[PDB]
Protein backbone atom coordinates (compact mmCIF):
# COMPACT_ATOMS: atom_id res chain seq x y z
CA UNK A 1 0.00 0.00 0.00
CA UNK A 2 1.75 3.10 -1.25
CA UNK A 3 2.13 5.74 1.70
CA UNK A 4 0.35 8.97 0.58
CA UNK A 5 1.34 11.05 4.18
CA UNK A 6 4.49 12.53 5.60
CA UNK B 1 -5.90 15.62 2.24
CA UNK B 2 -7.59 17.18 4.81
CA UNK B 3 -7.15 20.10 6.95
CA UNK B 4 -6.32 18.35 9.57
CA UNK B 5 -3.47 16.70 8.03
CA UNK B 6 -2.64 19.74 6.36
CA UNK B 7 -2.43 21.87 9.34
CA UNK B 8 -0.32 19.04 10.94
CA UNK B 9 2.21 19.67 7.63
CA UNK B 10 2.54 23.38 8.49
CA UNK B 11 2.74 22.96 12.23
CA UNK B 12 6.16 20.36 11.55
CA UNK B 13 7.21 22.73 8.67
CA UNK B 14 6.93 25.62 11.20
CA UNK B 15 8.58 23.78 14.20
CA UNK B 16 11.71 23.06 11.30
CA UNK B 17 12.21 26.01 10.57
CA UNK B 18 11.68 28.39 13.41
CA UNK B 19 14.66 26.23 14.90
CA UNK B 20 16.65 26.28 11.70
CA UNK B 21 16.43 29.97 11.72
CA UNK B 22 17.12 30.49 15.59
CA UNK B 23 20.19 28.75 15.58
CA UNK B 24 21.50 30.17 12.25
CA UNK B 25 20.54 33.93 13.05
CA UNK B 26 21.89 33.73 16.71
CA UNK B 27 24.96 31.63 15.33
CA UNK B 28 24.52 29.00 18.47
CA UNK B 29 22.95 25.73 19.30
CA UNK B 30 23.19 26.30 22.94
CA UNK B 31 20.24 24.37 24.47
CA UNK B 32 19.59 22.03 21.69
CA UNK B 33 20.19 17.95 21.58
CA UNK B 34 22.32 17.03 18.60
CA UNK B 35 20.95 13.55 19.34
CA UNK B 36 17.98 14.37 18.52
CA UNK B 37 18.22 16.45 15.31
CA UNK B 38 20.07 13.10 14.64
CA UNK B 39 17.05 11.40 14.91
CA UNK B 40 14.66 13.07 13.02
CA UNK B 41 17.50 12.96 9.96
CA UNK B 42 17.42 9.47 10.47
CA UNK B 43 13.61 9.48 10.04
CA UNK B 44 13.09 11.47 7.22
CA UNK B 45 15.85 9.39 5.78
CA UNK B 46 14.22 5.95 6.31
CA UNK B 47 10.74 7.10 5.80
CA UNK B 48 11.11 8.94 2.35
CA UNK B 49 13.35 6.16 0.42
CA UNK B 50 9.84 6.01 -1.54
CA UNK B 51 10.96 8.95 -3.51
CA UNK B 52 12.30 6.62 -5.44
CA UNK B 53 9.23 4.53 -6.27
CA UNK B 54 6.40 6.75 -5.61
CA UNK B 55 5.30 9.64 -6.70
CA UNK B 56 2.22 11.34 -4.88
CA UNK B 57 2.17 14.70 -5.59
CA UNK B 58 4.40 18.07 -6.16
CA UNK B 59 3.64 18.83 -2.75
CA UNK B 60 4.22 15.22 -1.27
CA UNK B 61 7.64 15.33 -3.30
CA UNK B 62 8.75 18.71 -2.16
CA UNK B 63 7.60 18.50 1.31
CA UNK B 64 9.84 15.38 1.69
CA UNK B 65 12.93 16.89 0.07
CA UNK B 66 12.52 20.20 2.17
CA UNK B 67 12.16 17.85 5.60
CA UNK B 68 15.16 15.86 4.28
CA UNK B 69 17.65 19.34 3.59
CA UNK B 70 16.47 21.21 6.44
CA UNK B 71 17.05 18.19 8.89
CA UNK B 72 20.63 17.69 7.64
CA UNK B 73 20.80 21.34 7.59
CA UNK B 74 20.26 21.58 11.52
CA UNK B 75 22.60 18.68 12.34
CA UNK B 76 25.36 20.30 10.26
CA UNK B 77 24.89 23.85 12.18
CA UNK B 78 24.96 21.55 15.90
CA UNK B 79 27.91 19.45 14.60
CA UNK B 80 29.76 21.39 12.55
CA UNK B 81 29.19 25.18 12.04
CA UNK B 82 28.33 26.12 15.47
CA UNK B 83 30.39 22.99 17.09
CA UNK B 84 31.70 25.43 19.52
CA UNK B 85 28.17 26.12 21.04
CA UNK B 86 27.35 22.11 21.03
CA UNK B 87 26.84 21.66 24.62
CA UNK B 88 27.74 18.17 24.37
CA UNK B 89 28.19 17.92 28.31
CA UNK B 90 24.22 18.27 28.34
CA UNK B 91 22.94 16.59 25.62
CA UNK B 92 23.90 13.07 27.26
CA UNK B 93 20.96 10.49 26.77
CA UNK B 94 22.04 7.22 25.58
CA UNK B 95 20.47 7.14 21.75
CA UNK B 96 21.66 3.16 21.51
CA UNK B 97 18.47 2.17 24.17
CA UNK B 98 16.24 3.68 21.57
CA UNK B 99 17.88 2.75 18.03
CA UNK B 100 18.65 -0.83 18.38
CA UNK B 101 15.12 -1.79 20.22
CA UNK B 102 13.21 0.18 17.60
CA UNK B 103 15.14 -1.46 14.60
CA UNK B 104 14.44 -4.62 16.31
CA UNK B 105 10.57 -4.40 16.77
CA UNK B 106 10.63 -2.83 13.07
CA UNK B 107 11.57 -6.51 11.59
CA UNK B 108 9.34 -8.51 13.89
CA UNK B 109 6.37 -6.01 13.94
CA UNK B 110 5.22 -4.42 10.13
CA UNK B 111 2.92 -4.24 8.09
CA UNK B 112 5.63 -6.61 5.13
CA UNK B 113 8.65 -8.55 4.97
CA UNK B 114 10.15 -6.72 2.96
CA UNK B 115 13.57 -3.83 3.14
CA UNK B 116 11.80 -0.95 2.21
CA UNK B 117 8.42 -1.62 4.32
CA UNK B 118 10.79 -2.58 7.46
CA UNK B 119 12.89 0.46 7.10
CA UNK B 120 9.55 3.08 6.74
CA UNK B 121 8.29 1.00 10.13
CA UNK B 122 11.53 2.13 11.63
CA UNK B 123 10.84 5.55 10.55
CA UNK B 124 7.70 5.14 12.50
CA UNK B 125 8.60 3.67 15.60
CA UNK B 126 11.85 6.15 15.67
CA UNK B 127 9.57 9.07 15.58
CA UNK B 128 7.59 8.36 18.24
CA UNK B 129 10.61 8.58 20.68
CA UNK B 130 13.29 10.90 18.75
CA UNK B 131 12.11 14.13 20.68
CA UNK B 132 13.34 12.20 24.15
CA UNK B 133 17.02 13.35 23.75
CA UNK B 134 15.85 17.12 23.71
CA UNK B 135 13.36 16.69 26.40
CA UNK B 136 15.76 14.79 28.70
CA UNK B 137 18.87 18.03 27.77
CA UNK B 138 15.97 20.48 29.03
CA UNK B 139 15.06 18.30 32.18
CA UNK B 140 19.23 18.18 32.55
CA UNK B 141 20.05 21.67 32.00
CA UNK B 142 18.45 24.94 33.37
CA UNK B 143 14.87 25.30 31.71
CA UNK B 144 14.22 26.00 27.85
CA UNK B 145 14.47 29.54 25.93
CA UNK B 146 11.61 30.70 24.86
CA UNK B 147 11.81 30.30 20.89
CA UNK B 148 13.14 26.55 22.11
CA UNK B 149 9.55 25.96 23.57
CA UNK B 150 7.78 27.73 20.93
CA UNK B 151 9.41 24.86 18.23
CA UNK B 152 8.54 22.05 20.70
CA UNK B 153 4.97 23.35 21.00
CA UNK B 154 4.63 23.28 16.95
CA UNK B 155 6.46 19.98 16.62
CA UNK B 156 4.57 17.92 19.40
CA UNK B 157 1.19 19.74 17.66
CA UNK B 158 2.22 18.29 14.20
CA UNK B 159 1.71 14.41 14.86
CA UNK B 160 -1.60 15.63 17.22
CA UNK B 161 -3.19 16.68 13.92
CA UNK B 162 -2.02 13.84 12.42
CA UNK B 163 -4.33 11.42 14.96
CA UNK B 164 -7.04 13.88 14.30
CA UNK B 165 -6.29 13.22 10.79
CA UNK B 166 -6.56 9.08 11.14
CA UNK B 167 -10.39 9.78 12.50
CA UNK B 168 -11.20 11.59 9.48
CA UNK B 169 -10.07 9.16 6.83
CA UNK B 170 -11.28 6.45 8.84
CA UNK B 171 -14.84 7.74 8.94
CA UNK B 172 -14.84 9.18 5.62
CA UNK B 173 -12.45 6.64 3.45
CA UNK B 174 -12.12 3.35 5.69
CA UNK B 175 -8.62 3.37 5.75
CA UNK B 176 -6.35 2.71 8.68
CA UNK B 177 -2.83 1.75 9.93
CA UNK B 178 -2.72 0.34 13.09
CA UNK B 179 0.69 1.13 13.13
CA UNK B 180 1.50 4.66 12.52
CA UNK B 181 -1.75 5.20 15.05
CA UNK B 182 -0.36 3.50 17.87
CA UNK B 183 3.32 5.03 17.54
CA UNK B 184 1.45 8.46 16.85
CA UNK B 185 -0.44 7.92 20.23
CA UNK B 186 3.22 7.31 22.31
CA UNK B 187 4.72 10.67 20.16
CA UNK B 188 2.16 12.96 21.22
CA UNK B 189 1.59 11.52 24.52
CA UNK B 190 5.62 12.01 25.78
CA UNK B 191 4.54 15.78 25.10
CA UNK B 192 1.72 15.62 27.85
CA UNK B 193 3.82 17.56 30.19
CA UNK B 194 5.37 19.85 28.26
CA UNK B 195 2.15 20.67 27.00
CA UNK B 196 0.56 21.48 30.44
CA UNK B 197 3.47 23.73 30.84
CA UNK B 198 3.73 25.60 28.05
CA UNK B 199 -0.06 26.34 28.18
CA UNK B 200 0.10 27.24 32.43
CA UNK B 201 3.74 29.15 32.61
CA UNK B 202 5.30 30.03 29.00
CA UNK B 203 1.76 31.38 27.24
CA UNK B 204 1.52 32.97 31.01
CA UNK B 205 4.95 34.92 30.45
CA UNK B 206 6.39 32.30 32.99
CA UNK B 207 9.33 30.06 33.16
C1 LIG C 1 6.53 7.73 29.54
C2 LIG C 1 7.72 8.08 30.44
C3 LIG C 1 8.71 9.04 29.78
C4 LIG C 1 8.22 10.50 29.84
C5 LIG C 1 9.21 11.45 29.15
C6 LIG C 1 8.51 12.76 28.71
C7 LIG C 1 8.41 13.81 29.84
C8 LIG C 1 9.52 14.88 29.75
C9 LIG C 1 10.72 14.45 30.53
C10 LIG C 1 11.82 13.94 29.99
C11 LIG C 1 13.02 13.49 30.77
C12 LIG C 1 13.51 12.17 30.15
C13 LIG C 1 13.96 11.18 31.23
C14 LIG C 1 14.35 9.84 30.59
C15 LIG C 1 13.16 8.87 30.59
C16 LIG C 1 13.38 7.76 29.56
C17 LIG C 1 12.04 7.47 28.86
C18 LIG C 1 12.05 6.21 28.03
O1 LIG C 1 12.99 5.46 27.80
O2 LIG C 1 10.78 5.99 27.53
C19 LIG C 1 10.51 4.85 26.70
C20 LIG C 1 9.16 5.16 25.97
O3 LIG C 1 9.19 6.38 25.32
C21 LIG C 1 7.99 5.06 26.99
O4 LIG C 1 6.83 5.20 26.21
C1 LIG D 1 -5.03 25.13 0.79
C2 LIG D 1 -5.90 24.25 -0.06
C3 LIG D 1 -5.12 22.99 -0.44
C4 LIG D 1 -5.85 22.21 -1.54
C5 LIG D 1 -5.60 20.71 -1.36
C6 LIG D 1 -6.23 19.91 -2.51
C7 LIG D 1 -6.37 18.44 -2.10
C8 LIG D 1 -7.03 17.63 -3.22
C9 LIG D 1 -7.71 16.39 -2.66
O1 LIG D 1 -8.50 16.35 -1.72
O2 LIG D 1 -7.42 15.18 -3.30
C10 LIG D 1 -6.54 15.03 -4.42
C11 LIG D 1 -6.89 13.63 -5.01
O3 LIG D 1 -5.78 12.97 -5.50
C12 LIG D 1 -7.99 13.80 -6.10
O4 LIG D 1 -9.21 13.83 -5.40
C1 LIG E 1 9.92 32.72 16.54
C2 LIG E 1 8.75 31.83 16.92
C3 LIG E 1 7.56 32.09 16.00
C4 LIG E 1 6.34 31.26 16.43
C5 LIG E 1 5.17 31.40 15.43
C6 LIG E 1 5.28 30.38 14.27
C7 LIG E 1 4.21 30.68 13.21
C8 LIG E 1 3.06 29.66 13.21
C9 LIG E 1 3.28 28.69 12.10
C10 LIG E 1 2.42 27.80 11.57
C11 LIG E 1 0.99 27.56 11.95
C12 LIG E 1 0.78 26.07 12.19
C13 LIG E 1 -0.71 25.73 12.41
C14 LIG E 1 -1.09 25.74 13.91
C15 LIG E 1 -1.80 27.04 14.33
C16 LIG E 1 -1.80 27.15 15.86
C17 LIG E 1 -1.67 28.61 16.31
C18 LIG E 1 -1.39 28.72 17.79
O1 LIG E 1 -1.87 28.05 18.71
O2 LIG E 1 -0.45 29.71 18.04
C19 LIG E 1 -0.03 30.01 19.38
C20 LIG E 1 1.33 29.29 19.55
O3 LIG E 1 1.37 28.61 20.76
C21 LIG E 1 2.50 30.31 19.36
O4 LIG E 1 2.66 30.98 20.59
C1 LIG F 1 12.03 33.65 13.14
C2 LIG F 1 11.00 33.12 12.14
C3 LIG F 1 10.17 31.99 12.76
C4 LIG F 1 8.85 31.80 11.99
C5 LIG F 1 8.92 30.65 10.98
C6 LIG F 1 7.56 30.45 10.30
C7 LIG F 1 7.61 29.21 9.40
C8 LIG F 1 6.44 29.20 8.41
C9 LIG F 1 6.03 27.78 8.16
C10 LIG F 1 5.63 27.20 7.01
C11 LIG F 1 5.52 27.82 5.64
C12 LIG F 1 4.24 27.29 4.95
C13 LIG F 1 3.15 28.38 4.88
C14 LIG F 1 1.97 28.10 5.86
C15 LIG F 1 2.21 28.57 7.31
C16 LIG F 1 1.72 30.01 7.52
C17 LIG F 1 2.05 30.48 8.94
C18 LIG F 1 1.76 31.95 9.13
O1 LIG F 1 0.71 32.55 8.88
O2 LIG F 1 2.85 32.58 9.66
C19 LIG F 1 2.81 33.98 9.93
C20 LIG F 1 3.60 34.20 11.25
O3 LIG F 1 4.71 33.37 11.35
C21 LIG F 1 2.62 34.03 12.44
O4 LIG F 1 3.41 34.31 13.56
C1 LIG G 1 10.38 -3.00 22.59
C2 LIG G 1 9.16 -2.30 23.19
C3 LIG G 1 8.07 -3.31 23.56
C4 LIG G 1 6.97 -3.35 22.49
C5 LIG G 1 6.22 -4.69 22.57
C6 LIG G 1 4.85 -4.63 21.86
C7 LIG G 1 4.94 -4.91 20.34
C8 LIG G 1 3.57 -5.29 19.73
C9 LIG G 1 2.57 -4.17 19.85
C10 LIG G 1 1.22 -4.26 19.98
C11 LIG G 1 0.38 -5.51 20.01
C12 LIG G 1 -0.45 -5.59 18.71
C13 LIG G 1 -0.10 -6.82 17.86
C14 LIG G 1 1.20 -6.57 17.05
C15 LIG G 1 1.47 -7.64 15.98
C16 LIG G 1 1.93 -8.96 16.62
C17 LIG G 1 2.76 -9.84 15.67
C18 LIG G 1 2.01 -10.32 14.44
O1 LIG G 1 0.79 -10.45 14.24
O2 LIG G 1 2.94 -10.63 13.50
C19 LIG G 1 2.63 -11.09 12.20
C20 LIG G 1 3.23 -10.00 11.25
O3 LIG G 1 3.23 -10.46 9.94
C21 LIG G 1 4.68 -9.64 11.72
O4 LIG G 1 5.01 -8.41 11.15
C1 LIG H 1 14.89 2.74 27.58
C2 LIG H 1 14.34 2.79 26.16
C3 LIG H 1 13.15 1.84 25.99
C4 LIG H 1 12.89 1.45 24.52
C5 LIG H 1 11.89 2.40 23.83
C6 LIG H 1 11.27 1.76 22.58
C7 LIG H 1 10.28 2.75 21.94
C8 LIG H 1 9.25 2.10 21.00
C9 LIG H 1 8.08 3.04 20.94
C10 LIG H 1 6.95 3.00 20.20
C11 LIG H 1 6.53 1.99 19.18
C12 LIG H 1 5.17 1.41 19.58
C13 LIG H 1 4.47 0.74 18.39
C14 LIG H 1 3.92 -0.64 18.77
C15 LIG H 1 3.54 -1.45 17.51
C16 LIG H 1 2.03 -1.46 17.23
C17 LIG H 1 1.70 -2.82 16.60
C18 LIG H 1 0.35 -2.96 15.97
O1 LIG H 1 -0.73 -2.51 16.35
O2 LIG H 1 0.47 -3.76 14.85
C19 LIG H 1 -0.64 -4.10 14.03
C20 LIG H 1 0.01 -4.52 12.67
O3 LIG H 1 -0.88 -4.41 11.62
C21 LIG H 1 0.56 -5.97 12.81
O4 LIG H 1 1.51 -6.08 11.79
C1 LIG I 1 -7.66 22.79 11.88
C2 LIG I 1 -6.94 22.45 13.18
C3 LIG I 1 -6.31 23.70 13.82
C4 LIG I 1 -5.86 23.35 15.25
C5 LIG I 1 -5.38 24.57 16.03
C6 LIG I 1 -5.15 24.15 17.49
C7 LIG I 1 -4.53 25.27 18.34
C8 LIG I 1 -4.25 24.77 19.77
C9 LIG I 1 -3.37 25.77 20.48
C10 LIG I 1 -3.09 25.86 21.79
C11 LIG I 1 -3.60 24.98 22.91
C12 LIG I 1 -2.58 23.87 23.16
C13 LIG I 1 -3.30 22.52 23.36
C14 LIG I 1 -2.30 21.35 23.54
C15 LIG I 1 -1.69 20.85 22.21
C16 LIG I 1 -2.67 19.99 21.41
C17 LIG I 1 -2.34 18.49 21.53
C18 LIG I 1 -3.07 17.86 22.70
O1 LIG I 1 -2.73 17.92 23.87
O2 LIG I 1 -4.22 17.13 22.40
C19 LIG I 1 -4.75 16.97 21.07
C20 LIG I 1 -5.34 15.54 21.03
O3 LIG I 1 -4.39 14.60 21.40
C21 LIG I 1 -5.88 15.31 19.59
O4 LIG I 1 -6.34 13.99 19.57
C1 LIG J 1 -11.52 -4.31 12.88
C2 LIG J 1 -10.38 -3.36 13.23
C3 LIG J 1 -10.89 -1.92 13.36
C4 LIG J 1 -9.74 -0.99 13.76
C5 LIG J 1 -10.23 0.47 13.82
C6 LIG J 1 -9.03 1.41 13.93
C7 LIG J 1 -9.47 2.88 13.79
C8 LIG J 1 -8.22 3.77 13.75
C9 LIG J 1 -8.60 5.21 13.59
C10 LIG J 1 -8.37 6.22 14.45
C11 LIG J 1 -7.69 6.13 15.78
C12 LIG J 1 -7.23 7.52 16.21
C13 LIG J 1 -6.68 7.48 17.63
C14 LIG J 1 -7.11 8.74 18.36
C15 LIG J 1 -6.65 8.73 19.82
C16 LIG J 1 -7.39 9.84 20.57
C17 LIG J 1 -6.83 10.03 21.99
C18 LIG J 1 -5.72 11.05 21.97
O1 LIG J 1 -5.80 12.23 21.63
O2 LIG J 1 -4.54 10.48 22.41
C19 LIG J 1 -3.32 11.24 22.47
C20 LIG J 1 -3.07 11.58 23.98
O3 LIG J 1 -3.42 10.54 24.84
C21 LIG J 1 -3.80 12.92 24.31
O4 LIG J 1 -3.38 13.25 25.60
C1 LIG K 1 -2.43 18.96 27.56
C2 LIG K 1 -3.23 20.26 27.52
C3 LIG K 1 -2.83 21.20 28.67
C4 LIG K 1 -3.99 22.15 28.96
C5 LIG K 1 -3.67 23.11 30.12
C6 LIG K 1 -4.98 23.72 30.64
C7 LIG K 1 -4.70 24.92 31.54
C8 LIG K 1 -5.07 24.61 33.00
C9 LIG K 1 -5.00 25.88 33.80
C10 LIG K 1 -4.49 26.06 35.04
C11 LIG K 1 -3.86 25.03 35.94
C12 LIG K 1 -3.35 25.69 37.24
C13 LIG K 1 -1.94 26.26 37.09
C14 LIG K 1 -1.38 26.62 38.47
C15 LIG K 1 0.08 27.07 38.37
Amino acid sequence: AEKDEL
Amino acid sequence: MNIFRLTGDLSHLAAIIILLLKIWKSRSCAGISGKSQLLFALVFTTRYLDLFTSFISLYNTSMKLIYIACSYATVYLIYMKFKATYDGNHDTFRVEFLIVPVGGLSFLVNHDFSPLEILWTFSIYLESVAILPQLFMISKTGEAETITTHYLFFLGLYRALYLVNWIWRYYFEGFFDLIAVVAGVVQTVLYCDFFYLYVTKVLKGKK
